[PDB]
DNA sequence: TAATAAACTAAAAACTATTATTAT
DNA sequence: AATAATAGTTTTTAGTTTATTAG
């Protein structure tokens, strides 16, 4: 299943970092 | 203070740094001449008390003890001091096999 | 800083003990504040303490009023508690020979406290109520108790054989209700949130929660 | 269950990687150089248990065991350590690509047999069990040519054969990224090269699954359930013991000595004590031990407690996640199904005496039910389960002044909810790594290679808000209709 | 400044490896 | 000479020092 990390199936591929949102 | 006749010498490493630097007190305490264990002039050589003779020469750097020493445990010592009193050296000494 | 507390107690022969199901105002009293006393001794809390008590043969405090203060006798000086006393207290503190009144031994407290202002810088103080009401005292001294307590504002805690609200006797009805005018005035709310019991004191902190931790 | 994960890159030779791609730009080479030191780095950081071997094809030399031609091997399979970042980083750019090819081989041709053969035969050595399996590839080849399509028939038996065996096949676009112009008839044998580069940092994973805790509702039914930790902190690599310059940890005789004797403490002559007022009341470590025991391991339930009446004034120790089981008791998961189906009287929280070690006290905890929040695209978002937090005790306080003191006029509340509207934020929850972690990471990798410090950053924990007060509007200093400054 | 982040030594249990010890 | 208890490295955890804010 997608999703998951290329390095460790079964866990999640986890997108970087962003920082703090300004609305 | 009984250790004026033992010209001793206690050792700094192996012999723990508390009861090392206790016991060099408590044999100047006791009037007790201290001396190395690298020539004459030694009533009794101490060192510690798992190490044997063949360690003595390593550690030393000697083949060899200088004479007219006498090898034994800090333990009876340790004991005769909390008796105050004096005890014979055998039953104690360090083990030398050469 | 100064917990200037004391111990005014009710001892007696008759309440001594008590029906079962219901633990006797003095040995209840006694396990309770003995509670309290070691949790503050492990806390180490500043403070000395002074004991006095009434309903006992004789009395034996520095001043008996010409005989009102009710076999008012005095034990320790406002001194820094210890184990030996402690269980010196646990011990032989006995049933009593008769009952006698306790705002005799409060007003003694004040005094000595307010005398006993050196060396501590006397601070933030808290007493505790110890009575049943099932004893025969009077209701007229409540002017001179109010006067004192309007003019140096104690915290104070109410203490009782019970926690139904109907047991109470006649007596108690109207010990109640002089207790209760005495603490609306002084306290309020607060007053009422403070009425409890020996029995409530066994398993109850928020009788002593005059003091607090602060950040 | 564990297992582990096989990982091998290949590399051709034939000049269309040691270009520089007709471009100022790092060679394919390059750029999967890059890529592998990321790779090392990310194992190393993450669990470093797997295993990385070195194997070059299409060369003019032979030292796989085999010697087979066309096929160099550099590295066995074995855990990326620093010597391995070094020596395949020694050969990068152009002098590490001459001097690399120098010593391995120019470029030669591909045979595809003799790799899968020699690849099936490599990986029948592994001595453990293998949770995963990967091949990942960077080449420029749209579709085997050179090779006679007797030699893409066998080689697409015996990719047929390996897929089915479990290992897959992963490729990226070489020579124009995007479109189509690689796997025309790949796509019969079978950016994204960025996140193969240095995208992920500070990686770990676990693969365990707390204890079996069996639920004492009460003396007639006790149940299975699954305990997770699931929040605690990345630590600090251990200081793990060395020499001056012999290198070389140290043991300890670590043991309190007395007075009396040249000896130590014997474990009598070492006994507990406290200063209590006038008293060194006596004991032992033994009492101390024996005093703190109150009750079983395990959850001693108290009994519901209606969630609707609850606080949020109070914290204490994060959440456990409690997840239904069926280990040792059967029925389990059949009533665990239910009190996860109503909002309205089933997701009342449980208070409950919680002993989670044996000889420990019963500890105040309550229950939230968890909804498998899976997410939209599968990902079991809050999965399904329990929440649990721990609950006070009457030690959890320090008293505070009252501060209810004012209730200020409308105009700045309408002023400052100007201020704060526009700002809001997406909470992106990843978006902060540890930056103190992060640096020591750094001071590692500086002492690794040569550097004095190889990255010089924050994890963005600094505040841009120096740059939001004119994007949100310097009006947060008009909008001070306070006559005085609080800080002068 | 005579407590307090932050560390910090010890420290059960957890997730496996097994392993025997009654199973012919 | 057949199974059936346990075993046993690895991983957090937490009441102890440890320096730096502390009557």
């Amino acid at each position: 299943c997608p999703g998951e990390s290329l390095i460790n199936p079964g866990f999640k591929s986890k997108k970087p970092a962003g920082g703090v949102d300004f609305d | 203070e009984w250790l004026s006749s033992l010209r001793a010498h206690v050792v700094r490493t192996g012999i723990g740094r508390a009861r090392a630097e206790l016991f060099e007190k408590q044999i100047v305490q006791h009037g007790g001449q201290l001396c190395p264990a690298q020539g004459p002039g030694v009533t009794h050589i101490v060192v510690d008390e798992g190490m044997d003779y063949e360690r003595a020469l390593r550690l030393l750097r000697l083949p060899q003890l200088p004479p007219g020493a006498q090898l034994v445990k800090s333990a009876w010592l340790s004991l005769c001091l909390q008796e105050r009193r004096l005890v014979d050296v055998a039953g104690f000494s360090i083990f030398i096999p050469s | 800083n100064k917990a200037a507390v004391v111990l005014c107690m009710d001892v007696g022969f008759t309440m001594s003990n008590s029906i079962p199901g219901i633990e006797s105002p003095f040995e209840q009293a006694k396990k309770v504040i003995t509670m309290f006393v070691q949790r503050q001794v492990f806390a180490e809390n500043k403070d000395e303490i002074a004991l006095v008590l009434f309903g006992t043969d004789g009395t034996d405090n520095p001043l008996s009023g010409g005989d009102q203060y009710q076999n008012i006798t005095v034990h320790r000086h406002l001194m820094l508690p210890d184990f030996d006393l402690l269980e010196d207290i646990e011990s032989k503190i006995q049933p009593g020979s008769q009952q006698a009144d306790f705002l005799d031994a409060l007003i003694v407290s004040m005094d000595v406290i307010q005398h006993e202002t050196i060396g501590k810088k006397f601070e933030k103080r808290h007493i505790e109520i110890f009575t049943d009401l099932s004893s025969r005292f009077s209701k007229s001294q409540l002017d001179i108790i109010i006067h004192s307590l309007k003019k140096c504002d104690i915290s104070l805690q109410f203490f009782l054989p019970f926690s139904p609200l109907k047991g109470i006797t006649e007596q108690q009805k109207e010990g109640l209700e002089i207790v209760k005018m005495v603490m609306i005035s002084l306290e309020g709310e607060d007053g009422l949130d403070e009425i409890y019991s020996f029995s409530e004191s066994l398993r109850k902190l928020c009788v002593f929660k005059k003091i607090e931790r602060h950040s | 269950y564990s297992g582990r994960d096989s990982l091998i890159f290949l590399v051709d030779a034939s000049k269309a990687m040691f270009e520089s791609q007709s471009e100022d730009e790092l060679t394919p080479f390059d750029m999967s150089i890059q890529c592998i030191q990321s790779v090392y780095i990310s194992k190393i950081i993450s669990s470093d248990r797997d295993l990385l071997a070195v194997v070059f094809y299409g060369t003019e030399k032979d030292k796989n065991s085999v010697n087979f031609k066309n096929i160099y091997v550099l590295q066995e399979l074995d855990n990326p350590g620093a010597k391995r970042i070094l020596e395949l980083d020694q050969f990068k750019g152009q002098q590490g690509q001459k001097r690399f090819q120098d010593m391995m081989g120019h470029g030669s041709d591909y045979s595809l047999s003799e790799v899968l053969w020699v690849c099936a035969n490599l990986f029948s050595d592994v001595q453990f069990k293998m949770s995963h399996k990967r091949i990942m590839l960077f080449t420029n080849e749209d579709n085997p040519h050179g090779n006679d399509s007797a030699k893409a028939s066998r080689a697409r038996t015996k990719a047929g054969d390996l897929r089915d065996t479990g290992i897959f096949l992963d490729l990226m676009h070489l020579k124009k990224p995007g479109g189509f112009d690689i796997s025309l008839f790949y796509r019969d044998i079978i950016s994204k090269l960025e996140d193969l580069l240095r995208k992920v940092r500070a990686k770990e994973t676990r693969k365990r699954a707390l204890s079996r805790l069996k639920l004492k509702l009460n003396k007639d039914i006790v149940i299975s359930v699954g305990i997770y930790n699931l929040v605690q902190k990345a630590l600090k690599p251990p200081p793990i013991k060395l020499y001056r310059e012999t290198n070389e940890p140290v043991k300890t005789k670590t043991r309190t000595f007395n007075t009396s004797t040249g000896g130590l403490l014997l474990p009598s002559d070492t006994k507990r004590s406290q200063i209590y007022g006038s008293r060194q009341i006596i004991l032992e470590k033994e009492e101390t031990e024996e005093l703190k025991r109150f009750d079983d391991p395990g959850l001693m339930l108290m009994g519901f407690k209606p969630l609707v009446l609850l606080k949020k004034h109070h914290y204490l120790r994060p959440s456990l996640f409690v997840y239904p089981e069926e280990s040792l008791v059967i029925g389990s998961s059949t009533l665990f199904s239910a009190l996860l189906i109503k909002c309205l009287e089933k997701e009342v929280a449980a208070l409950c005496r919680y002993t989670p070690r044996r000889n420990i006290p019963p500890y105040f905890v309550a229950l939230v039910p968890q909804e498998e929040e899976l997410d939209d695209q599968k990902i079991q978002v809050t999965p399904p389960g329990f929440q649990l937090v721990f609950l006070p005790f009457a030690d959890d306080k320090r008293k505070m002044p009252f501060t209810e003191k004012i209730m200020a006029t409308p105009e700045q509340v309408g002023k400052m909810k100007a201020i704060v509207e526009k700002l809001r934020f997406t909470y992106r929850s990843d978006s902060f790594e540890n930056p103190v972690l992060q640096q020591h990471f750094r001071n590692l990798e500086a002492l690794a290679l040569d550097l004095m410090e190889p990255e010089q950053a924050v994890d963005l924990t600094l505040p841009k808000v120096e740059a939001m007060n004119k994007r949100l509007g310097s009006l947060v200093d008009e909008f001070k209709e306070l006559v005085y400054p609080p800080d002068y």
